[PDB]
């Protein structure tokens, strides 16, 4: 018959019958590429300690980008509190390059 | 001289390490664990075997009482029975058909083989760890066997060594442990007197040729039935063959960090964990001046191919300039790849050809020649064989476990964000003083 066993980095250790014992140990021979391209760095990192890159490294990474919506609410304020002064001055003259987008 | 250094716990791996006095030539030195043992304190409580229960020549009074004793022997028990009339080949032996009071005893004693047979009831306290070591240093390789306590100064011929304490408290024993024929098991054993019947520890003895035994097994006596000469008894099966047909697994095969288990005495040997520090105090006499070693003028460092695995799966060249000849050692400065080599034979020019081993996927690490150094620089594969029969010889850390190109992705991707947020702010800010200027 045949049995499975798992080994890790701190090694494993089998007696069959009246046979003297044997270690083995682990590598960090995962599929993918650590040197390749993202979706190859992922692959490797993914069976190289699968919590770890799902979440202090991709799921933050995610939520960084979303970060930058908040930078955009902030171009967004600038935008229209700048823009929010419109009509409040009599006779007075205003850029011609701006003075097409102002009226709109 | 003195020299502090932290040194894995792990059988039968060299640890390498360079000092460099002030004033004189760097020195190599090796410190690897050769063997360790792990012995506790022990006290004996009890034997215990398979008891022998022995029911002698029944007493027969014809027309008289008779009454129990008492005795000191183990489980002694003891019935009166009256109305009896027992028979032998020979006939009847009494002259009174009733009233012939039958006096039956029995106990227990130790078996005839429980000279081979038996086991073993011990205690264990505190557990102190002993190690042998092998230091080189330069020319001169020295063993010695040392206290992880942190104050025994460690044998040392020409040197001195202090060890420990010990980074972790680690003892495969529980406070209760049985020794059955080279066999040690973790179990709860009732303590001396404390016998209960069908279960482990039912008879004890401090030795076996002991006179003095306590046992509890549960014999009834029962009063006879047929006519001839009889002492019907029942009783409760062996605690100690329970035991056997239930002693589970050995702790030879169940200890942790790979300990291998012996008796006289109890120990646990060649067990890998923690880190030992180690202060060394090396003679004077093996350290050389600058003056006296070849010095190098340049070196530089090429990295053939190299892949993170437990063995030796890297390569590099030095290639260097002394002005003559000698024996300088080499090192490498990082915790995450070592050399196999510590010392080499440079001349005018040259080339030599360095193994490494690292757990990194990039190969950053700094090495020297003749105390000169040198930058590394390339990226290791992932190696391709799943299982070898080796320990890994660095650790793996967090740092230097992440590949230099998915780094640069990381934080082009985290700064690409923080340079949008402070984009945002300066734009709020400067787009808000612009409204204070105006007016």
């Amino acid at each position: 018959t045949s049995r499975n066993f798992s080994v890790g980095r701190e090694g494993l250790e089998y007696v069959w019958g009246n046979h003297e014992p044997v270690r083995v140990w682990a590598q960090e021979s995962a599929p993918g590429d650590p040197h390749g391209w993202p979706h190859e760095i992922i692959i490797h990192y993914y069976h190289r300690h699968p919590v770890y890159t799902v979440i202090v490294l991709c799921g933050v990474a995610l939520a960084i980008l979303v970060g930058t919506a908040s930078s955009a609410a902030c171009i967004a304020k600038a935008r229209r509190d700048c823009l929010t002064p419109y009509a409040l001055a009599p006779n007075a003259t205003v850029p011609t390059a701006l003075a097409v987008l102002c009226c709109i | 001289f003195e020299h502090a250094t932290t040194v894995p716990n792990v059988p039968g791996i060299p640890y390498k390490a360079l000092v460099e006095r002030a004033g004189y030539a760097p020195l190599n030195l090796e410190i690897t664990v050769v063997s360790s043992e792990l012995t506790p304190s022990t006290n004996k409580e009890y034997v215990t075997c398979k008891f022998h229960t022995v029911i002698p020549s029944p007493q027969v009074k014809c027309c008289g009482s008779l009454e129990c004793k008492a005795s000191s022997k183990a489980d002694y028990t003891c019935r009166v029975f009256g109305g009896v009339y027992p028979f032998m080949w020979g006939g009847a032996q009494c002259f009174c058909d009733s009233e012939n009071t039958q006096l039956s005893e029995a106990y227990v004693e130790f078996a005839p083989d429980c000279t081979i047979d038996h086991a073993v009831a011990l205690k264990v306290h505190t557990a102190a760890l002993k190690v042998g070591l092998r230091i080189v240093y330069g020319n001169t390789t020295a063993h010695l066997d040392t206290f992880v306590n942190g104050v025994t100064p460690g044998s040392s011929r020409d040197l001195k060594v202090i060890a420990g304490p010990i980074s972790a408290a680690f003892s495969p024993f529980d406070h209760k442990v049985v020794i059955r024929k080279g066999l040690v098991y973790n179990y709860d054993f009732p303590e001396y007197g404390a016998m209960k019947p069908g279960a482990f520890g039912d008879i004890q003895a401090s030795s076996l040729d002991a006179t003095d035994i306590v046992a509890r097994t549960d014999i009834r006596l029962l009063k006879p039935s047929v006519k001839n000469i009889h002492v019907p008894y029942t009783q409760a099966v062996s605690g100690y063959e329970m035991w056997k047909n239930n002693s589970g697994r050995p702790l030879q095969e169940t200890a942790p960090f790979g300990c291998k288990i012996e008796v006289e005495p109890l120990r646990a040997s060649n067990c890998a964990y923690g880190h030992i520090p180690i202060s060394i105090d090396i003679p004077d006499a093996a350290f050389v001046r600058s003056s006296e070693s070849p010095t190098i003028l340049e070196v530089s460092c090429t990295v053939a191919d190299c892949i993170y695995s437990a063995d030796f799966g890297g390569s590099l060249t030095l290639q260097y300039k002394a002005d003559r000849e000698g024996h300088c050692p080499v090192h490498s400065h990082s915790t995450t790849a070592v050399l196999k080599e510590a010392t080499t034979h440079v001349t005018a020019v040259g080339s030599i050809t360095l193994h490494f081993s690292t757990s990194s996927p990039q190969a950053n690490f700094i090495v020297s020649l003749c105390g000169k150094k040198s930058t590394c620089n390339a990226e290791c594969k992932p190696p391709a064989d799943h299982i070898i029969g080796e320990p890994h010889k660095v650790d793996q850390e967090f740092q230097a476990a992440v590949s230099k190109t998915s780094w640069n992705w990381l934080l082009a991707l985290f700064g690409g964000a923080s340079s949008l947020i402070v984009v945002g702010l300066i734009v709020l800010v400067c787009s808000s003083m612009l409204i204070n200027t105006r007016r």
